C-alpha cells in the first residue's frame, strides 16, 4: 500500500512473481481514497460534490462563465468517512472495497513516522507467507549381511 | 579523487602518468 | 429467452462502459468482488438479459472491449469493477491509432477484425437468443469510428435480424479539438446511416450546460457526465428488465418510433434534475415532472428543437404512477403545443410506465425524441466539409493510406440527400 | 563410461593446456595440494572428475592427459609451478632436442624413439579407462615441434585405434602475419597428411582474439593468460556437456555425425558470443536474442572470413546457462527468416542446439564478465577456401624459387611429397566451390 | 486379468515416462517412498491393471527402461520417483549413440535386443493376460527410433494378438535440430507403418503455442510440457482403469477409429485449458467445454485440420455428466459443420463418459482424432527427404555402418504410397 500525505490518498500494487499465472498489470488500485467500509450506496451522482452555490445570475447575459452566488449554511453534506492515517498499526482489519485484509509489515520511515505521530515504538515483523515443511529424510532396506556389511 | 580516481571512466581520452613501466593488465587495476 | 450483448469501442466507449456497467452493478447490488448480495428478487429474475453466470455467484458481463492503447485498458482494468471484466474480453492492438479513421478502418482493423469476430461469436454462442447489440463509441472519435464502422458493417451479414443499437456522442460544435474530426465524422456517417437501425445522439456542451444549469457545482469530472448519460442508458434498458405493464422491446419502441427507414438519429430526455436545495424543496408530482420533462433547458441532446418541429416522441415513466396522470399530461401538453407537432401524424406520444423505481428515487422517467432538430447538426458540419474539402487540407495522410477524394464525394452527396430528406418531410 | 584422453604437443600447445586444468580445477574446486576438503567426493574415482581427473584410492585428482614437448625449458618451468604435484611426471613427456621448426625432423629424426614411450603411456591409460569416447589434441600448424611430432603420433594412434574419435584443436596460421617463413612449408605438410586421418580439426586465430580484447573486453595490453583463458573457456564450454547435464545432452559423436557434410572437409569455426567486460555486464543485460545476434555478427568470429563471401553449411550452438526453448526457438526462427544470412539450399535445417543449465563461472584473477547465458557457436561455411587460397599463392612463389630446400633435403627429404600437397591442396579448393556451387 | 506393460524408449521418453508415472502416482495417492496411502477404493481396485504388488504395500510399475547414456538415466533415478523404478528394469548399453539410426538398429541393438527380450518376457510371465503394450518414444529420436523399430518388429511375432500402442512425438516443422533427422524419421516410419496398430502424433510447436495461449506463463519447463502431455494419455487410460458406463478396451475403441488398415496416425485432443483468472472466470458447463473441446487453438498435435476434413472423431468425457448433454452436443456439432466431415461416413462420432473426475477438477474430457490433416506433415518431409537425397548429403556414415540407398528407395516409395492413399480416400 502507498498512502500519500499530500492528498490523504492510497494506492495498491501487486508483487506477483515469475510463473505466477497472472497478468503484468501492477497497480491493482487507483490512487484515490478508500471508504471506511464496503461498497457505499451510490449517492445519486449529481449532488456528490463539496461546495454549495446558491443561485446563478450569469445566464442573464454573457460576461464570464456566469455568476456564482454562494451559500452560508452548506446543507446536504452526506457523511463519507475515509481511511486516514489514524488506523495504521501492524495487525488490523481493513475492508478494501470488499477486501477484508490484514497488516503485517512496514517499510522504513513508518518506524520514525509513527514514533513522531503519537508515541508508538513497538514495531515487529509478522509472517504473512505460508509456513514451510521439510522433505524429512531417507531410510535404507533391512540387511541380512550376506557378505561384507557395507 | 573528485568523483572516481581509482578507476577513471574507460575510453578516458585524457592521458594519465605511468603510461610506461609496469604494464600488461586491464584498465582499472593498473590505474 | 432474449438477451443482449454489449460492445464498447473507442476511448470514450472505454469511458462509458466503465460508468455504464458500474451503475448497473450498483443498481442490482453486486459488490465489486462479484459476490452478489441478494436483496431484491426482481433484480434476481432478469440478470441474464445482460449478464451470464460464473461459478461462485459471479455475474460475468457480456461485453467485449476493444482499443489500441494499453494504458486505457490498464486504467479500465484497474478500476472499481475491472475484476468483473474478463481478460478474455480484452482484445486490443499493438499499434497507436494516431486517431486516424482510415488507419482504424483499413490498416489495423484488417488484422483485428478476426479476433473480435471470434470473440463475439464465442460470446454469441454462449447465449441463446438475442434482442440485438448496442455499441458505445463516438462518431468523431477516430478509433471508435474506425472499428465501429467496420464492426457494424460486419455484424450486419452474420445477424441481419437483430438490434444494431448504436450509442455515439456528437462532438463539440464550437471546437472539435481534433481538426480532422469533421473528416472522420463525414466518412463514418456514410456507413452509419447504411448499417444502423437506431442511433443515440449526445453532446457535451449540453451536458456542460446541464452541469451549469441544474448540477450547479462548477467543476465535475467527466465521469460525472458519464453518470448522467449512463442513467439515460440505464432507464431505456430498465424497461426490458423490470416488471409492470409497459412494452419494453426496442422493436416495440422502434416500430412505434420510426415511420421511414432513414430515421435512425434520435435524442434523449431524462427525469428530475435536482439542485442542492430542491431535493427537499420539491413535491415530486407527475405534473411538475411532466413540466420538467418537456423543458428545452432539461434537454441534453444537441440544441433546441424550438427551431424545428416534432416528428415522433416517446417517454417511459419509472416509478409508482398510474395510467391516468400520464394520460392527462399528454392531454395537457398536446393542447399546449398542438401546432408544434406535424399535421402529418397526430397522437405522436408513445408512453410506457415502469412500476419499479430506481434505487434512491421514486418517481423517475426517461424520454427519447425524434424531432426536426438534426438539420443544423449536419448543416453545421456541411460548411466544415465544404470549406476544408474546398482546398483538401490535411489530405496527404489518407492518400498515403490508399484513400481518394472520390469517397468524399458520395459521402457528402449522401449527407446532402439526408438534408433534403429531413427538410422535405417537415418543410 | 563418459571420458576421453587429452594430448598436448609442442611448447606452443602446453601453456594453453596449463590454463585449462587451472581452469578445470577451479570449477571443480580442486585444491593445489591434490585433495578436496573434509567433504566426501573421493572413492573409487567416480564423480565429476571421473570424466576429467583420476582421483583414485590415493585421493589425488590425476588429469587424463599427456604433455609431449621436445624442449625441456617450459615443461620444467610448469613442473616448478603450483599444480605440479597434481601432474604425472612422465606424462609430462619432455625432450632434450628440438625439431628446428622442421616438419620432417620432428617426424623422422626424433619422433621414432619417443613415440614408443608415449605409446606405452596411452595403452596404460587405455586400459584404465572404460568409455574412451576419443581424444583431445591441442597442437598448432606453424609448430616448430607441434607440427612434425603430432603428425607421426596421430598416424600411429589411427592405425591401431580406428573406431574412436580424434578431436584436433590448433591455432590457425595468421593470414598476414608470419613469425616464420617456413611456416607454409610444414603447415601444408600437416594438412595433406591429416586430411585422410583427422576426424575433426577446429581452428582459431590469435589476431582476431586480440581484436576482441580491445574491442569489447577493452584491453589494449592483454597477455597469453587471457587468450589462454579465452580458449580454455571455449574447451570448457564444449566439455560442459560431459560434466553437467541440461534440457538435452549432446556428445562429440553427435558433433562429428552432424557437422561434417562429406569426407575430407571437417573444419568448422568456433565462436563464443558473450565475450564482454565485467562493467559492461554490470550495467547491461544479456538475453538469447542479442547474443544470438552477437554470435552471428561477422566481426565476432576469430577467423578473418566474411560469410557474405561464402555460404553457410552447418551451425552448432551450445546454450549453457539459464534459458528456455521458447525464446531460443523463436530467435533462431527469426534467424531463419533473415535474408542476409546465406545458408546453402542443400540444408533446410542446420542448427545443432545444446542446452546446459549450469551457469558459466568466472575465474579468480580473470577478466571475463559475469555470464548467466552463454553459447559456443560451432559453424562451417564456404568462406574458408580463401585461407588456403592465401596459403597456396604464398607457397607457389617460394617453391618456384625453392627457398630453404637445402635445409630439408640436407636432413634426408625429397621433393615429391612437397609436390603431393599442392594438388592435395588444389583438390581442397576445387572441392570447396564444387560443394559451394549449388 | 487384463493388463498393460509399458516400454520407456528414447531419451525423450525418458522425460515422458518420468512425468508420466508420477502423474500416475499422485492421482492414485502413493507417496514417493512407495507406501500407498489408502484413500480411494476404486483406484485401489484398478491399480493392478498397470502395477504389481511387492512386499510392504509397494506397487511396482510394470515397465522397462532402456537407453545407452547413463546420465539421463542417472537424472531419473535421482528423480523424486526413481526409487519406485526397478534397478532390474534398467537396461542400457556401454556405447554412445551418435544420434545415429543405423547404429542402434543393427550395431548397438544387436547385443541389447537379447537382454531386453529376456526382461520383458520375464515381466510378461510375471503378469497373467495382457491387453497389449504401449511405448513412449520419438520418431525423430536418434536411439529411440533406432531401438523402437527393432523392438516393435520383434514384439510383433512373439505376441501378434495384442495391442501395439505406440506414442511418438513429431519434430518441429520449422527446425528439426538434428539435420539427419529426416533420414531418421523416414527410416523409422517405413517400419512403423508395417508393424504398429495405433500411433499418437505430437508436435512441440503447437505445444509451444499452447503456453503462449492458455498457460500464459512465458517460460515453462519441458517437464511442465511433459505435464501437459502426461495428462493426455492418462485420460485415455482412465477409461480403462475407471468404472462407469463407458467401454474401456482400446479394441472397442480402435475398431471404432480405423476404417482401413493403413490408418495408424491419430491426434490427441484435451479438455478445458484454463488461464490466469479463468479458473474463477469460468462457469463449467458441457456446452462451453464442448466448444473449447472442438477448437483449432485447442488442437495441439500437428496443425490445423481446417485445411482438410474429418474421418473419425472420438472424445472420452471424464466427470459427472449425463447421456443427454453429450447427445445434444453431438447433434449441435453435426448441424454446425456437416459438410466438413466426409460424406463417406455420417455419424462419425464416438463418445464415452467416465463418471470418475480427475483429482482437482470435475469436468474434463480427452479427444482422439483421425482427420485429414496429416498430409502436410509427410509432404514436408517429402521435399526434405528428396533434396538431401538429391545430392545424398550426410550419407558416408550409413554406408560405413552398412546401409545403402536402396533402403531409402522403398521407404519413400511406401511414403509416397501413403501420400496418395490418404489423399485418395479424402480427395
Ligand atoms: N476518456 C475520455 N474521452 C473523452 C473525453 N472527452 C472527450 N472524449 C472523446 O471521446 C472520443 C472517442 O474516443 P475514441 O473513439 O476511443 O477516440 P480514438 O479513435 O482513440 O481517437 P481520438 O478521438 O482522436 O482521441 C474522443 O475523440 C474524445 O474527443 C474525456 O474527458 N475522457
Ligand atoms: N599454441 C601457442 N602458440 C603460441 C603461443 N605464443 C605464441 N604462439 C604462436 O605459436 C607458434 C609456436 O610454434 P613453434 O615455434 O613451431 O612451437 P614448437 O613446434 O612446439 O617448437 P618451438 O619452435 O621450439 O617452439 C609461434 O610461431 C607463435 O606465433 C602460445 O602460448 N601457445
Ligand atoms: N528428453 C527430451 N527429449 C527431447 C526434448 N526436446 C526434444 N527432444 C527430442 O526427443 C528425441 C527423442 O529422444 P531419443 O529417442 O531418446 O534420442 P536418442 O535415440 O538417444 O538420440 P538423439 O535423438 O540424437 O538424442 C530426441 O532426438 C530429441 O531431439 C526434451 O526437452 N527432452
Amino acid at each position: 500500500l502507498h498512502y500519500f500525505l499530500c492528498d490523504g490518498t492510497v494506492e495498491i500494487r501487486e508483487v506477483l512473481p515469475s510463473n505466477s499465472g497472472r497478468d503484468a498489470m501492477s497497480s491493482f488500485l487507483r490512487r484515490g481514497k478508500l471508504p471506511k467500509y464496503g461498497p457505499p450506496g451510490i449517492y445519486q451522482p449529481g449532488q456528490i460534490t463539496d461546495r454549495a452555490v446558491l443561485n446563478v445570475y450569469g445566464g442573464l447575459s454573457e460576461w464570464r462563465a456566469d455568476g456564482y452566488l454562494l451559500d452560508k449554511y452548506q446543507l446536504g453534506k452526506v457523511e463519507q468517512d475515509f481511511y486516514t492515517d489514524q488506523d495504521l498499526s501492524i495487525g488490523a482489519t481493513i475492508n478494501v472495497w470488499g477486501r477484508k485484509v490484514l497488516l503485517c509489515d512496514c517499510d522504513e520511515f513508518t518506524k520514525t513516522y509513527y514514533r513522531t505521530k503519537y508515541g508508538v515504538d513497538n514495531f515487529t515483523p509478522i509472517s504473512c507467507k505460508p509456513p514451510h515443511l521439510p522433505k524429512i529424510e531417507r531410510k535404507y532396506p533391512p540387511y541380512t549381511g550376506f557378505g561384507s556389511e557395507e | 579523487p573528485n568523483l572516481i580516481q581509482r578507476k577513471a571512466i574507460s575510453g578516458y581520452a585524457g592521458f594519465v602518468p605511468r603510461f610506461a613501466w609496469v604494464m600488461g593488465m586491464n584498465y582499472r587495476d593498473g590505474v | 429467452m432474449r438477451e443482449i450483448v454489449h460492445l464498447q469501442a473507442g476511448q470514450c466507449g472505454n469511458q462509458i462502459g466503465a460508468k455504464f456497467w458500474e451503475v448497473i452493478s450498483d443498481e442490482h447490488g453486486i459488490d465489486p468482488t462479484g459476490t452478489y448480495h441478494g436483496d431484491s428478487d426482481l433484480q434476481l429474475e432478469r440478470i441474464n438479459v445482460y449478464y451470464n453466470e460464473a461459478t461462485g455467484g459471479k455475474y460475468v458481463p457480456r461485453a467485449v472491449l476493444v482499443d489500441l492503447e494499453p494504458g486505457t485498458m490498464d486504467s479500465v482494468r484497474s478500476g472499481p469493477f475491472g475484476q468483473i471484466f474478463r481478460p478474455d474480453n480484452f482484445v486490443f492492438g499493438q499499434s497507436g491509432a494516431g486517431n486516424n479513421w482510415a488507419k482504424g478502418h483499413y490498416t489495423e482493423g484488417a488484422e483485428l477484425v478476426d479476433s473480435v469476430l471470434d470473440v463475439v461469436r464465442k460470446e454469441a454462442e454462449s447465449c441463446d437468443c438475442l434482442q440485438g447489440f448496442q455499441l458505445t463509441h463516438s462518431l468523431g472519435g477516430g478509433t471508435g469510428s474506425g472499428m465501429g464502422t467496420l464492426l457494424i458493417s460486419k455484424i450486419r451479414e452474420e445477424y441481419p435480424d437483430r438490434i444494431m443499437n448504436t450509442f455515439s456522442v456528437v462532438p463539440s460544435p464550437k471546437v472539435s479539438d481534433t481538426v480532422v474530426e469533421p473528416y472522420n465524422a463525414t466518412l463514418s456517417v456514410h456507413q452509419l446511416v447504411e448499417n444502423t437501425d437506431e442511433t443515440y445522439c449526445i453532446d457535451n456542451e449540453a451536458l456542460y450546460d446541464i452541469c451549469f444549469r441544474t448540477l450547479k457545482l462548477t467543476t465535475p469530472t467527466y465521469g460525472d457526465l458519464n453518470h448522467l448519460v449512463s442513467a439515460t442508458m440505464s432507464g431505456v434498458t430498465t424497461c426490458l428488465r423490470f416488471p409492470g405493464q409497459l412494452n419494453a422491446d426496442l422493436r416495440k419502441l422502434a416500430v412505434n418510433m420510426v415511420p421511414f427507414p432513414r430515421l435512425h438519429f434520435f435524442m434523449p430526455g431524462f427525469a428530475p434534475l435536482t439542485s442542492r436545495g430542491s431535493q427537499q424543496y420539491r413535491a415530486l408530482t407527475v405534473p411538475e415532472l411532466t413540466q420538467q420533462m418537456f423543458d428545452a433547458k432539461n434537454m441534453m441532446a444537441a440544441c433546441d428543437p424550438r427551431h424545428g418541429r416534432y416528428l415522433t416522441v416517446a417517454a417511459v415513466f419509472r416509478g409508482r404512477m398510474s395510467m391516468k396522470e400520464v394520460d392527462e399530461q399528454m392531454l395537457n401538453v398536446q393542447n399546449k403545443n398542438s401546432s408544434y407537432f406535424v399535421e402529418w401524424i397526430p397522437n405522436n406520444v408513445k408512453t410506457a410506465v415502469c412500476d419499479i423505481p430506481p434505487r434512491g428515487l421514486k418517481m423517475s422517467a426517461t424520454f427519447i425524441g425524434n424531432s426536426t432538430a438534426i438539420q443544423e447538426l449536419f448543416k453545421r458540419i456541411s460548411e466544415q466539409f465544404t470549406a476544408m474539402f474546398r482546398r483538401k487540407a490535411f489530405l496527404h495522410w489518407y492518400t498515403g493510406e490508399g484513400m481518394d477524394e472520390m469517397e468524399f464525394t458520395e459521402a457528402e452527396s449522401n449527407m446532402n440527400d439526408l438534408v433534403s430528406e429531413y427538410q422535405q418531410y417537415q418543410d | 563410461m563418459r571420458e576421453c584422453i587429452s594430448i598436448h604437443v609442442g611448447q606452443a600447445g602446453v601453456q594453453i593446456g596449463n590454463a585449462c586444468w587451472e581452469l578445470y580445477c577451479l570449477e571443480h574446486g580442486i585444491q593445489p595440494d591434490g585433495q578436496m576438503p573434509s567433504d566426501k567426493t573421493i572413492g573409487g574415482g567416480d564423480d565429476s572428475f571421473n570424466t576429467f581427473f583420476s582421483e583414485t584410492g590415493a585421493g589425488k585428482h590425476v588429469p587424463r592427459a599427456v604433455f609431449v614437448d621436445l624442449e625441456p625449458t617450459v615443461v620444467d618451468e610448469v613442473r616448478t609451478g603450483t599444480y605440479r604435484q597434481l601432474f604425472h611426471p612422465e606424462q609430462l613427456i619432455t625432450g632434450k632436442e628440438d625439431a628446428a621448426n622442421n616438419y620432417a625432423r620432428g617426424h623422422y629424426t626424433i619422433g621414432k624413439e619417443i613415440v614408443d614411450l608415449v605409446l606405452d603411456r596411452i595403452r596404460k591409460l587405455a586400459d584404465l579407462c572404460t568409455g574412451l569416447q576419443g581424444f583431445l589434441i591441442f597442437h598448432s600448424f606453424g609448430g616448430g615441434t607441434g607440427s612434425g611430432f603430432a603428425s607421426l603420433l596421430m598416424e600411429r594412434l589411427s592405425v591401431d585405434y580406428g573406431k574412436k574419435s580424434k578431436l584436433e584443436f590448433a591455432i590457425y596460421p595468421a593470414p598476414q602475419v608470419s613469425t616464420a617463413v617456413v611456416e607454409p612449408y610444414n603447415s601444408i605438410l600437416t594438412t595433406h597428411t591429416t586430411l585422410e586421418h583427422s576426424d575433426c580439426a577446429f581452428m582459431v586465430d590469435n589476431e582476431a582474439i586480440y581484436d576482441i580484447c580491445r574491442r569489447n573486453l577493452d584491453i589494449e595490453r592483454p597477455t597469453y593468460t587471457n587468450l589462454n583463458r579465452l580458449i580454455g573457456q571455449i574447451v570448457s564450454s564444449i566439455t560442459a556437456s560431459l560434466r553437467f547435464d541440461g534440457a538435452l545432452n549432446v556428445d562429440l559423436t553427435e558433433f562429428q555425425t552432424n557437422l561434417v557434410p562429406y569426407p575430407r572437409i571437417h573444419f568448422p569455426l568456433a565462436t563464443y558470443a558473450p565475450v564482454i567486460s565485467a562493467e559492461k555486464a554490470y550495467h547491461e543485460q544479456l538475453s538469447v536474442a542479442e547474443i544470438t545476434n552477437a554470435c552471428f555478427e561477422p566481426a565476432n568470429q576469430m577467423v578473418k572470413c566474411d560469410p557474405r563471401h561464402g555460404k553457410y553449411m552447418a551451425c552448432c550452438m551450445l546454450y549453457r546457462g539459464d534459458v528456455v526453448p521458447k525464446d531460443v526457438n523463436a530467435a533462431i526462427a527469426t534467424i531463419k527468416t533473415k535474408r542476409t544470412i546465406q545458408f546453402v539450399d542443400w540444408c533446410p535445417t542446420g542448427f545443432k542446439v545444446g542446452i546446459n543449465y549450469q551457469p558459466p563461472t568466472v575465474v579468480p584473477g580473470g577478466d571475463l564478465a559475469k555470464v548467466q547465458r552463454a553459447v559456443c557457436m560451432l559453424s562451417n561455411t564456404t568462406a574458408i577456401a580463401e585461407a588456403w587460397a592465401r596459403l597456396d599463392h604464398k607457397f607457389d612463389l617460394m617453391y618456384a624459387k625453392r627457398a630453404f630446400v637445402h635445409w630439408y633435403v640436407g636432413e634426408g627429404m625429397e621433393e615429391g611429397e612437397f609436390s603431393e600437397a599442392r594438388e592435395d591442396l588444389a583438390a581442397l579448393e576445387k572441392d570447396y566451390e564444387e560443394v559451394g556451387v549449388d
